[PDB]
């Protein structure tokens, strides 16, 4: 589980 | 390269080259479109966004796989397998690099100071700070530390702006502060900083919902999931 | 470009572009390794191809998008968008052509004339029916026959030899026969020779995987179910 | 359903 950022 | 193309022309072939998964054309026609000198669009942004982070993804993932495989080659009992896997890990970087200078260049010269309105000035400082921390995440030597600050201090004016003059449901208000919390926990060693923001940020949307359309509802809580997961992997 | 770097390490870095993804890079150090001049091992001549079919795969998958568009875009009843869609569809064409002039090139100077066992010179030619083939399915001027019957000459080799040389359970015999069967199919309007090649090269295949360990009958099985999707397909 | 090549 990577963390998200906004894409 | 693109300066004889008509900025419309520029803008539909990104648009072609996006519905191809072709990315990095993608990215130069949008380059290309900066570079005519007018202010972009909100579609356009996005669309320059949109390329320019597929790219430089791609890059990461790469550089990502090959510092682990580099790491594992310079632990205890490994076999000297001689200069290649550095060599290569250097060269996916600095193509990295120079995506990330690319963008820092188009935002510099002149995104950034033509941008007015908050709409568009908030989504060029995230931009400013997601591509600064890109860097960060390679960076190793004397100007790491001021790399580090300038991502921070792209994403604190972005932050400063968006609280003044957004509403807490605006996707790119919630996206920001998904990135700047992000580089608390991963850059800035700062996981409560980045708890404490993704919280906040997630329960000021929350109250706000009530005032949106079923359309923005969709928009605004589909950021705030990401918020979550983020609490949810770090809590 | 790669003339100053060693031989092992250009398979080294194919290798470990491979693993991060990153097939033009793939592409570029196998390119590099051919041109040293000596013969490829079997391991070798599988990495010169996952990388190429890499790169044309996402050329010919984009190419095919941005025909579908220009297709609708030339029907009764559009609005005319202008010369763009043409100009990006030819521009990835002409990318491609050049992936595929660069490998047959490579296999020209000087690899299928070096090339005496069976699995390379059967290999090989394959490959060079596969690029022509790729050259075909964007052709349509004058040379387009002679493009077809290049692809057909060098698939009829390669067949002509792995059927004298090779058990019909090989892996690249059945490779070769499955994308032989596919020229048929969709280059050269011959559907019954497609099926009929991959009904025999089946039927032949599995009277001979009694003769196979564990590990090559998982080998065969697996093209072997390939020619069967196809059959499914067709029939 | 695409025809399968040889990947
Ligand atoms: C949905 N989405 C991406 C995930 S945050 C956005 O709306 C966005 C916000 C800021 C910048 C770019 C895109
Ligand atoms: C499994 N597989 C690919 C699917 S046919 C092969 O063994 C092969 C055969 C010929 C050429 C390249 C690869
Ligand atoms: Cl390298
Ligand atoms: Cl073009
Ligand atoms: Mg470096
Ligand atoms: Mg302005
Ligand atoms: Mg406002
Ligand atoms: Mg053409
Ligand atoms: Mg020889
Ligand atoms: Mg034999």
């Amino acid at each position: 589980r990577r963390r998200k950022s906004c894409q | 390269a693109m300066g004889s193309m008509e900025r419309a022309s520029l803008i539909q072939k990104a648009k072609l080259a996006e519905q191809a998964e072709r990315y990095e054309d993608m990215a130069a026609f949008m380059k290309g479109a900066v570079e005519k000198g007018e202010e972009l669009s909100n579609e356009e942004r996005n669309l320059l966004s949109v390329a320019y982070k597929n790219v430089v993804g791609g890059q990461r993932a790469a550089w990502r796989v090959l510092s682990s495989i580099e790491q594992k080659s310079n632990e205890e009992g490994s076999e000297e397998k001689g200069p290649e896997v550095r060599e290569y890990r250097e060269k996916v970087e600095t193509e990295l690099q120079g995506v990330c200078d690319t963008v820092l260049g188009l935002l510099d010269s002149h995104l950034i100071k033509e941008a007015g309105d908050a709409e568009s000035r908030v989504f060029y400082l995230k931009m400013k700070g997601d591509y600064y921390r890109y860097l960060a995440e390679v960076a190793t030597g004397d100007d790491k530390k001021r790399i580090i600050d300038s991502a921070r201090s792209a994403y604190q004016e972005a932050m400063d702006i968006s609280k003044k003059e957004m509403p807490p449901t605006n996707p790119i208000r919630l996206g920001l502060a998904l990135n700047f919390s992000v580089f608390h926990y991963e850059i800035a060693n700062s996981p409560e900083e980045a708890i404490s923001l993704a919280k906040t940020t997630f329960d000021e949307a929350m109250a706000d919902l009530h005032t949106l359309s079923e359309d923005s509802y969709k928009d605004s809580t589909l950021i705030m999931q990401l918020l979550r997961d983020n609490l949810t992997l770090w809590t």
